RNA sequence: UGGAGCAUGUGGUUUAAUUCGAAGCAACGCGAAGAACCUUACCUGGCCUUGACAUGCUGAGAACUUUCCAGAGAUGGAUUGGUGCCUUCGGGAACUCAGACACAGGUGCUGCAUGGCUGUCGUCAGCUCGUGUCGUGAGAUGUUGGGUUAAGUCCCGUAACGAGCGCAACCCUUGUCCUUAGUUACCAGCACCUCGGGUGGGCACUCUAAGGAGACUGCCGGUGACAAACCGGAGGAAGGUGGGGAUGACGUCAAGUCAUCAUGGCCCUUACGGCCAGGGCUACACACGUGCUACAAUGGUCGGUACAAAGGGUUGCCAAGCCGCGAGGUGGAGCUAAUCCCAUAAAACCGAUCGUAGUCCGGAUCGCAGUCUGCAACUCGACUGCGUGAAGUCGGAAUCGCUAGUAAUCGUGAAUCAGAAU
């Protein structure tokens, strides 16, 4: 499945603190309680460090993104 | 260890009406569908005739008359080596191996059509330069040192 | 394989008898099961033979079959709507209440088998009325009772199989109506369920 | 009359109750129509300790009857429906 | 555990808490009459009204035990209920034939 | 007259004779007998019958067969070929034996056995 | 089985937090017959001081609305209204939460003082008992012998005589026979028809049987002690044996859970009563329980045949779909199914041109990108269009394994009532 049927992602609960930081500057992230808090498409070029549980992990958020979750910057089998 | 098995074999057809080839219909059935095992079936029988001069079963018939065994290799021992036991035996056995073995060696040969591979040795049943008048005399052969092998110890 | 299930027809019938749709077939399945584990851990006295749960028109029908019709009957009836308010509120429909007779009741499984787990406990050997079991119950009705008693007995790796045979009970059968109650208890330190095949006539 | 009952013993012993019980009242109930077994198949598993071999099997019925009164003024059907059932029966009726 | 059956057995209410908005609300979402600019107010739907409104986070058991396998579609009972219940008789039409 | 019921089965059938004196022609499914029969082997072993008593010249058959597949009812025709005539008389009576072509199998699949793969076959062990 | 087509199926591999499980070709049918807000196998952000829940003493306000606010994240509280309730007009109550004593929580140990209606007999009629006898006794006889049988059904003999427990009969259980049988199927009587049967009539040249005589030691001839048996026989398109086992007939191998209901020598006890948990199980370095698919030839790439199709179906199945190469999301005839939604099908005819090959059978990391669950698919999903990136060679050492419908290649319709159980 999965195709591009929902096309926007406007979710008020997950969207009042990452749209709203256009207005603030850069010098803090956007702290994440998921291991699905995907974003819109418009805003490529923070930081999303994927929750799991004990520490976070390096996103290199550069300018081509289009797919899918955050699965593999903090991968599901880390290689323990 | 009494044998309860009754042997009663079906030898009437609606097109052949033949005696040993009338209910063969069970290897070129090959596990599938008897609409494509028609035409392979019964449409080698008019193609091993329709090569030749001779009717299909006047090859047919010639089949056990070259390729039958006169002994058999079935082992036994007593108290020192394992001695088989070959003798005239009964028609049945004799002509079991005077078809079926001309039949299953038609693989290693193949020609056009599946039907023909079938009918590929039918018509060999008659001089018996063949492969399955290779393997019948070959059988008289080994039983030099069976020979003797029947009364004693046997 | 369970027989009591294969004569489901040609033997005896059924307790929960009654009709509704196949997506409803779980709807009155719901409360056929908080008013049956109420008369064990209650009614102990008066001891219940066979728990049927009906549903005739616009009520319930449970026949709460005793063996002791005075406890319950008592002064016109005290005790007969005290079951009516206990039960059929957490029981989805309400029941109309109606007691029977079980007279003579000395030849059913359930009738024997709530009162000889309950003697074992105040420290009475448990092979003594255990043979009266079947010599105080075999005067006048059936035939045979065979009893199987494997399990505890007053010691730990006990696995011994006790037989109280005195008569005839086959268990193979259809026509020779088996009962079979194996109810339980925990006695001075224990578990006993009390294996019981009490066995009437054929036909 | 079309129904919506159990088994083999209790509707079949309580459409004995609905033609002769409205033929006595002056119209006419034709004779009881055939409709069979209903054939539903069933797996478990039956073991104490986990046994995938020691499954058992079950199955359910459900029995319908058509009758039909040929001037519909039988109301036996409607009146007695209740004598048709006894204790787990549910009938369904369809006047005509 | 007390508080294993008793944790999850409320859902039958906080689930359906709303029920109404959530039944008049997921309706329209099979159709595409809606406009592209009400690609945001049937946005506003559900969520973080209080978030008991998924139903994925639901699971049957049976109905004095607690067993999930075994449940078959007529029934609120399971397969350790079933071999206990119409040998004494609790289970209606289940006979024993071909 | 001769407006009689016969049937014939193989794998579930509830057939229909429609038969009476005429010349062996041969009929099934509202159709001939070379209408859906035909191209294949078992046309004339229920001639095997009908030579062994010689009606092919002496009855008008339809006896019809459905269900199962193409061929399994090949048997079906072989059925209640004499089914129409024994009952017309006892002429070929103590002589039919020898045919053998009335008997309804129960070398069938039956019920499906838990614990094994299929009818009397078994799983894969050692 | 085969240098090999590198699945957690346990033993050899990769942590910075790790809880118990078999002891053989009975070692992937070893707690429990399912870890979706953790009140679980101490990472734990984190906080207890009464309590969701089990609990007594006490309450504003019964209650909820507690949508929304910090929340990229339970809830307290703004909570917008309500004052609720029986009235000898005294008094009383439940609860989002809330304060003091105790607690529920084993969410480690452990089948060796605690399993009951079995995880290993080839389907052996074999394992025992009461009384009697013999022996100083432990014992033995019964249960041995002669014959016969799948079989303590047996039969004949015998210091034993009985019995506990059988295929039979009570356990896959009615072409074979059937009174009566089809309110709406359709067309044997028929007219008809679009020869798909609109529609009477179809109970007779019939449409799915509930359940009921059913199959035998029955007879004849010999063999056998004639006796249990063992061979030969009818009827007549069927006449001799066709155990279909979850309280095994019962007898069997220190060994799986102090664990689904249970059940002990130590433990947490401001805690595994707090919970919104800041991520840390496949380096391939291989063996192996190996158990479809073929060996290029019956050759290599399609949209098609005489043609599956009924039920469950009051928060469901989702037509002929307009969308199509192939996608049947706005439609909706079957909406309580003798309709139908997956509604399309069935290895065949003589299947194209060139006639028999590790390749014109081959695509793993690079499917980008596409108006469908719905407040939640920003470098990974079916969506099979075949440009591309392979390895299939008579199966030998020796080993799973077949005496008859058997060794043997066309799919599952349905929910705690929202359609990927090899």
């Amino acid at each position: 499945p999965r195709s591009l049927k929902k096309g926007p992602f406007i979710d008020l609960h997950l969207l009042k603190k990452v749209e709203v930081a256009v207005e603030k500057n850069d010098r803090k992230p956007i702290k994440t309680w998921s291991r699905r808090s995907m974003i819109l498409p418009h805003m490529v070029g923070l930081t999303i460090a994927v929750h799991n549980g004990r520490q976070h992990v390096p996103v290199l958020v550069n300018e081509d993104m289009v797919g899918h979750k955050l699965g593999e910057f903090a991968a599901t089998r880390t290689y323990r | 260890r009494r044998r309860v098995a009754a042997k009663r074999e079906v030898l009437a057809d609606p097109k052949y009406g033949s005696q040993i080839l009338a209910k063969f219909m069970n290897h070129v059935m090959e596990s599938g569908k008897k609409a494509v095992a028609e035409r392979i079936v019964y449409g080698a029988l008019d193609k091993v005739k329709e090569r030749g001069k001779a009717d299909p079963l006047e090859t047919f018939e010639k089949a056990l008359d070259a390729i039958a065994p006169l002994v058999e290799v079935k082992s036994r021992r007593v108290g020192g080596a394992t001695y088989q036991v070959p003798v005239e035996v009964r028609p049945s056995r004799r002509n079991a191996l005077a078809m079926r073995w001309l039949v299953d060696f038609a693989r290693k040969r193949g020609e056009k059509s599946m039907a023909l591979r079938l009918a590929g040795e039918l018509l060999d049943a008659a001089e018996g330069k063949g492969a399955a008048v290779k393997k019948r005399e070959d059988v008289h052969r080994m039983a030099e040192a069976n020979k003797a092998f029947s009364h004693y110890r046997f | 394989v369970h027989p009591n299930g294969i004569r489901l027809g040609i033997v005896k019938e059924h307790t929960s008898v009654w009709y509704a749709d196949r997506k409803n077939y779980a709807d009155y399945l719901f409360a056929d099961l908080k008013v049956r584990e109420y008369l064990q851990d209650k009614l102990k006295s008066a001891s219940v033979s066979r728990i049927d749960i009906h549903r005739p028109a616009q009520t319930a029908r449970i026949t709460i079959h005793t063996a002791r019709p005075g406890i319950v009957i008592g002064k016109k009836g005290e005790d007969v709507e005290k079951l009516r308010q206990d039960l059929t509120k957490q029981m989805g429909v309400p029941v109309h209440i109606n007691i029977e007779e079980i007279r003579k009741p000395e030849l059913d499984a359930m009738l024997v088998a709530q009162s000889v787990a309950q003697q074992l406990e105040r420290r009475v050997m448990f092979r003594r009325a255990m043979k009266r079991a079947v010599q105080n119950a075999m005067r006048i009705g059936a035939k045979g009772i065979k009893i199987q008693v494997s399990g505890r007995l007053g010691g730990a790796e006990i696995a011994r199989t006790e037989w109280y045979r005195e008569g005839r009970v086959p268990l193979h059968t259809l026509r020779a109506d088996i009962d079979y109650a194996t109810y339980e208890a925990h006695t001075t330190y224990g578990v006993i369920g009390v294996k019981v095949w009490i066995f009437k006539g054929e036909v | 009359i079309r129904l919506k009952a159990f088994d083999h013993r209790l509707i079949d012993q309580s459409t004995q109750e609905i033609v002769e019980t409205a033929k006595r009242t002056g119209a006419q109930v034709r004779g009881p129509i055939p409709l069979p077994t209903r054939k539903e198949r069933f797996t478990v598993l039956i073991s104490p300790h986990v046994n995938k071999d020691a499954r058992d099997q079950y199955e359910i019925r459900t029995h319908k009857r058509v009758l039909d009164i040929v001037q519909p003024t039988d109301k036996t059907v409607d009146a007695l429906m209740k004598l048709d059932l006894a204790a787990g029966v549910e009938v369904q009726i369809s006047l005509g | 555990k007390e508080s294993m059956k008793n944790r999850e057995l409320k859902r039958q209410l906080t689930v359906a808490k709303y029920a109404k908005k959530r039944a008049e609300l997921k309706a329209i979402i099979a159709n595409p009459n809606s406009s592209a600019e009400e690609r945001w107010n049937a946005q506003v739907a559900l969520q973080k009204q209080p978030r008991d409104a998924s139903a994925s986070r639901l699971r049957n058991r049976c109905r004095l035990t607690g067993r999930p396998h075994g449940f078959y579609r007529k029934f609120g009972l399971s397969r350790n209920k079933l071999r206990e219940a119409a040998m004494r008789g609790d289970v209606p039409g289940l006979v024993k034939a071909s | 007259a001769t407006q009689n019921y016969g049937t014939g089965r193989r794998k579930t059938a509830t057939a229909r004779v429609f038969l009476r004196p005429g010349t062996g022609k041969i009929s099934i499914n509202n159709r001939g007998l070379d209408q859906f029969f035909g191209r294949e082997t078992a046309r004339m072993v229920v001639r095997q019958p009908l030579e062994l008593t010689e009606t092919v010249e002496k009855f008008d058959i339809f006896v019809t067969v459905v269900g199962g597949g193409v061929s399994g009812q090949a048997g079906a025709i072989r059925h209640g070929i004499t089914r129409a005539l024994i009952e017309y008389d006892e002429t070929l009576r103590s002589s039919l034996r020898k045919a053998g072509y009335v008997t309804r199998d129960a070398r069938e699949v039956e019920r499906k056995k838990v614990g094994l793969r299929k009818a009397r076959k078994r799983p894969q062990y050692s």
